[PDB]
């Protein structure tokens, strides 16, 4: 019914945009997901925001997962309201990040 | 929800999860370190003591 949207921080080194989805889809199905990068060289700034089909869904994780001891992080999630939720948290989710290879283009500029 | 509140929620703590007789055990037998008797006793009951006298008598 109410869209469900998930924040997970702390991410370990690796726990990128296709090992989350592989993850929290036997939890249930996941629809938009993002993971924050570096608008430079594409790199992880390790939290990364998903989107659950019902809130309840949702705040299962949220309670199981929240610190969660993983290779020495504590990862940090829990259901942020729907009140505060902005409209593009998925803004390109889901796709390939883009990451150009600024000095080499320069060079051959 | 069901999906992940069983099976999900539950698997991050453990995938894993007419009348009585005393049964019958292995019932050893003994294997003594010494023979409680050093020289076994001889015979008890042998010809030269079943036989002690004849009778002669006027019967016999």
């Amino acid at each position: 019914k109410k869209k469900g949207v998930l924040y997970v921080g702390r991410l370990p080194h690796g726990f990128y945009e296709k090992q989350m989805r592989m993850y929290f889809s036997q939890f249930g199905p996941v629809l938009r997901l993002r993971m924050s990068r570096n608008r430079k060289t594409g790199s992880s700034k390790h939290y990364a925001f998903i989107e659950f089909e019902s809130l309840d869904v949702a705040n299962v994780v949220a309670e199981t997962m929240h610190n969660y001891l993983l290779y020495g992080k504590l990862l940090q999630c829990k259901v942020i309201p729907e009140d505060q939720v902005h409209e593009n948290m998925f803004k390109g989710a889901d796709v390939p990040f883009k990451r150009i290879p600024h000095a080499t283009i320069a060079r051959l500029q | 929800v069901a999906k992940a509140k069983g099976a999900q929620k539950t698997v991050q703590k453990g995938i894993h999860n007419t009348t009585f007789r005393r049964p019958k055990t292995l019932q050893l037998s003994r294997k003594p370190k010494y023979a409680r008797k050093s020289v076994a006793h001889a015979p008890r009951l042998d010809e030269y003591k079943i036989i002690v006298n004849p009778i002669n008598s006027e019967s016999a």
